[PDB]
């Protein structure tokens, strides 16, 4: 696999240097002479280049990758420009990160295989722990059903998973507890819960918080 | 591609020179088909490395047939071109005056058409005075059939620096002759200079109003004569074979004759074998510099030659700019006499290393020739008769790169793709 | 005043190690005092020129004495001023840490004392371990007392790229020898690499992670001996005096030596006087450049020779900047190698004019002696022993410049005036 | 003929693509590296230089150019300064592309052999189309005869040109009928209109207009 | 007579041609790369420098030119800097070229020689013809007499000089009369004036304006 990130910012800046830690090919473009110099050696390939430009673009060798991810999510007009290019050269795997709505509605006219929200994402992520500082990180299986890894409360220490009536009342399946940097994979009834640490829950959304009322 | 027909019509020029060298009509011997050859290339990239003699190999037609290579290959293809079309009426266009700029080595088309009139009214006029001024000697002492001829053959040898001569001794029985001394230096020093330093000093009459290029070529033609016409002197004083057995007066004519004969005409009055080796390694640096870049001469030209002095001198002395004359000079005009000399030397480094292989000489005269060769001088050692079959083909590549310039050659074969990207910036030590 | 420093501090070390070897215990016979002068020039600037036999003039006190100038002279006259300093308690200061940044050609001064630490402690051990390696064959055939100290002065020799030999044959009686030819081709080929290249790889063992100049001279090195080797081989294969009577394995081994030997040991194992011309002159190149920046070899260095070559093509192609490696190279980096390879190509030249001038020696032997001489490389062809007293200080002259660099030798006598002034751009026709 | 484009903007740039498809020679000049590296391949010469400047004006050989275009429409400073550099140096045609009517003046004052106004010109026939929808393209002939290339309607479907008494009440005359990409040239009585193509037809502004409504 | 010129304006680059049509030695400084190399070919020597600097100016060899003419005007740092350099290089002739009331009175206390408002002394002259179109030119010899080149009317046609009672009514004496490109140095009685061509009297500033209204 053989990817390019167009756009070394906070967000195509991250890839470049998570796919490189990897050990994987990465064609990292930026219209910034300092953002490349600074990206130079967490890439395997760093260029100079103007992406909404076919002629630059076709310099890089741009046809020989699957994956190109344009990570441009302030200037609209680089954004769907360059993506255009990119449809018209026969890009399997085209993933753009957007800035807002309207963005989001161009790109998707205009053929980009995945449309990435990175702020929009985190921003709700966080409204979640901001709203139930019981919980740490959550992700959505569905609409109605989640995952979500609560932090242990004082009423919950020196307490048992037999006494804790999650299956029976609330419908909610623990899945791992970890104590102090050791977890605990599919506990089985009953182990203590300590203090103040990470307790992974399964369950529907709202019997989750009814869970955390409650107890 | 006007690169490439600058190479494709003076690569035809040496072959249709050639068949008609090779007529029986044209010479009085046989002649080999690499030396009929080889006397065609030296005189459409006038240089005057002649395997036979031009007098006895050739007749007056033969004779004849080397005053149109020598004047064609002088003054350049293009020149000529633009003669041709506009005595038949046919205006020239933009894509005909494109050529005339790289012909020229002109950075701006900007009359450049106009160009071609002066230089080559110019051309006829003081081949025409010369040759009248060298009749009232030549005629006394060959008649007036030969006398005329004769007049006629060497001002267009020496105005375009080709250093051909009909005499078994190319002007060594004229050492101490000031007529024919003054006349011949005269030519190859004006038509050598550069047709846009003439053409500005007809129209400027004032030293303050010359331009860059054109102060940078009076200047630098009369400090290098100096310098050179102290070296041959000093050096060749005491030496047996050339310069001892002459008096005072006869000294300062052959030390001045030899001083600015390497730059390009290659004349002699003195033997160039029996000098001594310090005075030919002086010799190879000052042929391996020609003069003015649109001229009839060849090699790295003198405005190359100081740009890169004086850019490393600044460097040295920590300036920041290369200054001459009050002018900055900048990085375009640099890169481009960088190219020029580090691709002459390669080329000049592979005629060295190609002709060791195959011929059997001693290495001062393999040196000599190939400095000579590519600067489009002439001067020999003595080896130019004795080379074989392959190293005159070695010799033929390197006057055709010599004269049509290193980068002209190069542009020929190398498409170029433009390509915007740009790449961030790597530290290696070149020290 | 750092320049100053290195010109003056290496100039010392010449006159005190004449008269360490003037003294009539260091040698056996009566010594001249430009002989005198010259080995321990030859030594300091790490040449290997000699005029007399290192075994039979001096005494094995003698040979300690070069023994001592090697060693100082091929890591350089800063690199053991520092460790006198740390070992006597004091401080490296700003000004202290400035000579260093400049003796090591280095472009900032960070981690540049670090790097004296890395250096000193690999020369030595990994001298001492070679010295071992070299006693399990010099031992058997000369004894203990003699064994273990040509073990220990061959292996600083070939390390410091010196080309010293006690025995009367430089090595050519070892042709065929896998021990001698393995183990000093080892230590002048790491020993030449570069001091910053070492520590690059010592610290990063993935060839991805190596910096520009790390790939460079591992690359290039490895492509400019292959070409080398091919070379020779070919050229030499016929040949009755060297590679002729030798068998398929022996040709091998002595094609791979004089491969490696020019950049910029000096050693041997066929005689250089009776090689072909052809081969002479593709060693002028390859001794004309060195390798590594900060190393212990000399001449032009290997990256300067590549981003001169690279920036020419990138113009002939068309291309706007200098790209190696994916890495893109700024004007500073094009200008300095532009004024190394100018500055080297004209102190050549007036060491090859003075030469002819003053000796009167075949033009071959005149040039090769020039080139080995400012590449400090030390390789023959039987002029060394022939020359004059005049001759000999034209090459100490060459030496000692060859060894500091032409850019530090200019920057001692030459005083730097900042002008911010700038002038209007003039155009000259360099063509 | 050789001709100059000073100036490679939208308006420039597609008379140099114009000009060098039919085979002419083309010298694009513009102040902006990027526009003259893309208009380099189509032009025979392409140059960056100033327009304004007499010295970099005559380093073109800009005397050997019979007509020369000053495409700039924005800069009236560089406008006006350009061709009175052009008629001082006696360019037999200098056509000029002009801002608005002030614009306007000063070049007809300076000696502009024609003036040109590429947006204005358009607007007004795109105009004339938004307001009449029937109409897709005329042609002036004067300031009262027109041809017009009309649009067929639902009732004019089946019908032959003898019945559309064009010729007698309308007073004008049909000149030729397009059938999908198929185009009838002077069609002679009678010929059957088919559905929604072209038709064009000349004669008086006003009596076109009253063919429209009523047919 | 060597002369530096610091600034190559309107005012500053008039100097530098002037000078050097004369046949002088003109040292041309300037901060600004365009308007050197425009004045490079009408300057002796011509130099891209800030006059502001000290290091700057000692690199011009500022010290070997007797005259030097400061022609900063708009800019009152760079131009009352430039000559306290200036003077303190014991510069024998400084000529400062002045913006406004203020700017005159800086550089009259920091030893400025001569003072020079340019735009202030032309306007002045040109309200005096806009005033009065029957002068051409004047110069005013002091505060009370003035020499005026008078422009000829209708009233002044097939006149003799005696019939004109200046120098006893008036109390003016004309000077010379210049006719069709013709000038006649110091007239003699009588001569007929001609039609509306230059007429040179010298008087009193009131008794001028006198003649204007009754002749
Ligand atoms: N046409 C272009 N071609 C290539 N790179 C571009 C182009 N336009 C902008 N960039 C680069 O893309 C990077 C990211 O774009 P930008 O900063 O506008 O977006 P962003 O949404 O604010 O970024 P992020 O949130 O990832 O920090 C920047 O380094 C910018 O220089
Ligand atoms: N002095 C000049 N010399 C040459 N080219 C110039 C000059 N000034 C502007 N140009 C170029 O002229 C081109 C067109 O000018 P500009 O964009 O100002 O006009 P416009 O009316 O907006 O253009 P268009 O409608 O054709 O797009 C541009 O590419 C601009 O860079
Ligand atoms: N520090 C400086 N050193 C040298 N030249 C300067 C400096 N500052 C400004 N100049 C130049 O001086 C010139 C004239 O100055 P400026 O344009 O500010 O004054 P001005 O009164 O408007 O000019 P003018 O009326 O003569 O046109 C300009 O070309 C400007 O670049
Ligand atoms: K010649
Ligand atoms: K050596
Ligand atoms: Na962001
Ligand atoms: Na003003």
């Amino acid at each position: 696999k053989q990817f390019a990130v167009i756009g070394l910012g906070r967000f195509g800046g991250s890839i470049c240097k998570e796919l490189h830690r990897m050990g994987h090919e990465v064609l990292a473009v930026d219209i910034n002479e300092e953002k490349v110099n600074a990206y130079a050696s967490y890439a395997t390939h760093a260029v100079i280049a103007n992406a909404t430009e076919e002629n630059e673009l076709l310099s890089l060798g741009i046809r020989n990758f699957e994956y190109v991810i344009v990570a441009i999510g302030a200037n609209i007009q680089a954004s769907t420009l360059t993506t255009l290019l990119l449809k018209e050269l026969d890009i399997p795997n085209i993933w753009v990160k957007a800035q807002n709505y309207y963005h989001h509605k161009v790109l998707e006219k205009i053929g980009a295989d995945r449309i990435i929200h990175p702020e929009k994402d985190m921003g709700v992520k966080i409204a979640q722990s901001l709203s139930d500082e019981n919980v740490l990180n959550y992700i959505d299986l569905s609409d109605e059903y989640s995952i979500v890894e609560l932090l242990a409360t004082r009423k919950l220490d020196s307490k048992s998973i037999i006494d804790l009536n999650v299956r029976a009342k609330y419908g909610c399946t623990i899945l791992a507890i970890k104590h102090h940097g050791d977890i605990c994979l599919s506990p089985a009834p009953e182990d203590i819960i300590r203090e103040q640490d990470c307790l992974v829950i399964m369950g529907h959304k709202k019997d989750i918080k009814r869970f955390e009322n409650e107890g | 591609t006007p690169p490439q027909v600058l190479a494709i019509g003076f690569f035809l020029t040496i072959i249709i020179g050639a068949v008609l060298l090779m007529l029986p009509i044209s010479t009085t011997k046989p002649l080999s088909w690499i030396d009929a050859l080889f006397t065609a290339a030296s005189a459409t990239t006038v240089t005057g490395l002649a395997v036979v003699d031009t007098g006895t190999q050739f007749t007056v037609f033969g004779q004849t047939v080397i005053m149109g290579l020598i004047q064609i290959g002088g003054l350049g293809f293009m020149t000529f071109a633009v003669l041709i079309v506009m005595i038949l009426g046919k205006k020239i266009g933009l894509k005909e005056r494109m050529l005339v700029q790289e012909a020229l080595n002109q950075p701006t088309i900007g009359g450049v058409i106009g160009l071609v009139k002066v230089l080559f009214l110019f051309s006829i006029s003081i081949e025409l005075i010369a040759a009248l001024i060298l009749s009232i000697r030549l005629v006394p002492q060959y008649g007036w059939s030969s006398g005329l001829f004769a007049s006629l053959f060497h001002a267009i040898s020496a105005f375009n620096n080709a250093g051909f001569s009909l005499w078994p001794d190319n002007l060594m029985s004229y050492v101490g002759d000031p007529t024919v001394n003054l006349v011949i230096t005269f030519l190859f020093i004006t038509g050598g200079i550069g047709f846009t330093v003439l053409f500005d000093v007809m129209k400027n009459r004032r030293f303050k109003t010359f331009s860059l290029h054109t102060k940078l070529m009076l200047t630098g033609t009369l400090m290098l004569n100096a310098i050179a016409m102290l070296t041959v002197f000093i050096l060749e004083y005491s030496n047996p074979g050339t310069l001892g057995h002459l008096h005072i007066v006869d000294k300062l004519w052959a030390s001045y004759f030899q001083a600015v004969t390497p730059r390009t005409a290659g004349f002699n009055s003195l033997d160039f074998g029996s000098m001594r080796e310090g005075t030919i390694v002086f010799t190879l640096l000052l042929m391996f510099i020609g003069a003015g870049s649109a001229s009839t001469a060849s090699g790295i030209k003198l405005t190359t030659f100081i740009v890169i002095l004086t850019s490393v001198i600044a460097y040295l002395r920590g300036k920041k700019e290369t200054v001459i004359f009050r002018r900055s000079i900048k990085y375009p005009i640099i890169i481009k006499a960088l190219a020029v000399s580090v691709t002459s030397l390669f080329i000049v480094f592979l005629g060295i290393f190609a002709l060791t292989i195959t011929e059997q000489a001693p290495f001062l005269q393999i040196v000599f020739e190939t400095f000579s060769a590519f600067g489009t001088v002439g001067l020999t050692m003595g080896l130019t008769p004795e080379l074989t079959t392959a190293g005159k083909c070695i010799i033929i590549v390197i006057m055709f790169i010599g004269r049509i310039g290193p980068l002209t050659f190069v542009f020929s074969f190398a498409k170029t793709e433009q390509s915007n990207i740009r790449y961030p910036d790597g530290e290696v030590f070149t020290g």
